């Protein structure tokens, strides 16, 4: 199911905003 | 900030001005550095947000909607800016506030409704492990987040696999954690099979950041020697050969990693 309406956008965004706090993509 | 910070507050108490509210209190996450402590002690605020978890439960046929899940997102997104102050972060896990996540950690649902709620419930628990405090990394073993983890690694999301890896691999990295997982054979095979598993849908759907996370696992498992000698006999074929040639022609640090790792091995 492929529709996004603001609140899709919203929380997609917000999701990614909270899980790149973590430094997932970090290279050692 | 700080008034409109207590109006808002004060607004999470009607249901007209709450979803307002809770969405103006999220946006101050990022500049008010006081707000976990402000959250945590102001009278029905922590119980308010608690609230907006526990009223989607029944939603969980899944009949979440975009718009309910943003709502709680936002919940969600205050909770992790208490989890990571510190502050307020042991009493949170003192409250097992964690545990109010689980049931989103633990649908099987596939709609993007409860997408978002994986991966913001994921970033609590994340910013959590991020702090490698051995009081959160012991929490966690207590309370069973690892087979929640297990079964998001095996068949979420590209992205909900790797926070729930990155999860996995935090307390893996602790000691406490590598001793729990390899205390039993159960345990630690448990974690290498799904390990095994995401190995093969890895060498069919490639992603250099989720294999890189899978590495660091197995890497750390090795420092075990009763997991250094199981993993002599099964460590994945794919992990050795070929497989994630293209993927690794850029990634110095897994393929180090690799390299260390079967250097491990004997």
């Amino acid at each position: 199911h492929m529709w996004e309406t603001l609140d899709d956008q919203r929380a997609l965004q917000l999701a990614l905003d909270q899980l790149s706090l973590l430094g997932l993509d970090s290279d050692e | 900030d700080r008034e409109k910070i207590y109006q808002w507050i004060n607004e999470l108490s009607s249901p007209e001005t709450r979803e307002n509210a809770l969405l103006e209190l999220s946006k101050k996450r990022e500049s008010v550095p006081d707000l976990a402590p402000m959250l945590w002690h102001s009278f029905g605020t922590i119980a308010a947000l608690l609230q907006e978890i526990v009223n989607i439960y029944p939603s969980i046929p899944p009949t979440l909607t975009a718009h309910q899940s943003n709502r709680v997102c936002n919940a969600l997104a205050l909770l992790q800016c208490v989890a990571s102050h510190p502050e307020t972060r042991s009493a949170f896990l003192a409250a097992h506030i964690p545990l109010f996540l689980y049931p989103f950690l633990h649908t099987v649902s596939k709609t993007r409704p409860f997408e978002y709620l994986r991966l913001t419930s994921l970033g609590v628990i994340g910013a959590l492990v991020k702090t490698d405090e051995q009081e959160v990394i012991n929490f966690l073993l207590t309370t069973e987040i690892i087979p929640l983890c297990l079964r998001i690694m095996e068949s979420g999301s590209e992205l909900s696999k790797t926070v729930a890896t990155f999860i996995l691999q935090k307390i893996l990295l602790d000691d406490t954690g590598l001793a729990y997982i390899c205390q039993t054979y159960e345990r630690f095979s448990h974690v290498a099979m799904i390990l095994g598993k995401m190995v093969l849908q890895l060498s069919k759907e490639p992603s250099a950041r989720l294999l890189k996370h899978v590495v660091r696992c197995y890497l750390r498992l090795s420092d075990n020697p009763r997991a250094r000698e199981a993993l002599r006999q099964c460590l994945p074929d794919q992990l050795k050969d070929t497989t994630f040639a293209q993927v690794l022609k850029d990634d110095t640090t897994t393929k180090r990693w690799l390299a260390q790792l079967v250097k491990n091995l004997q």
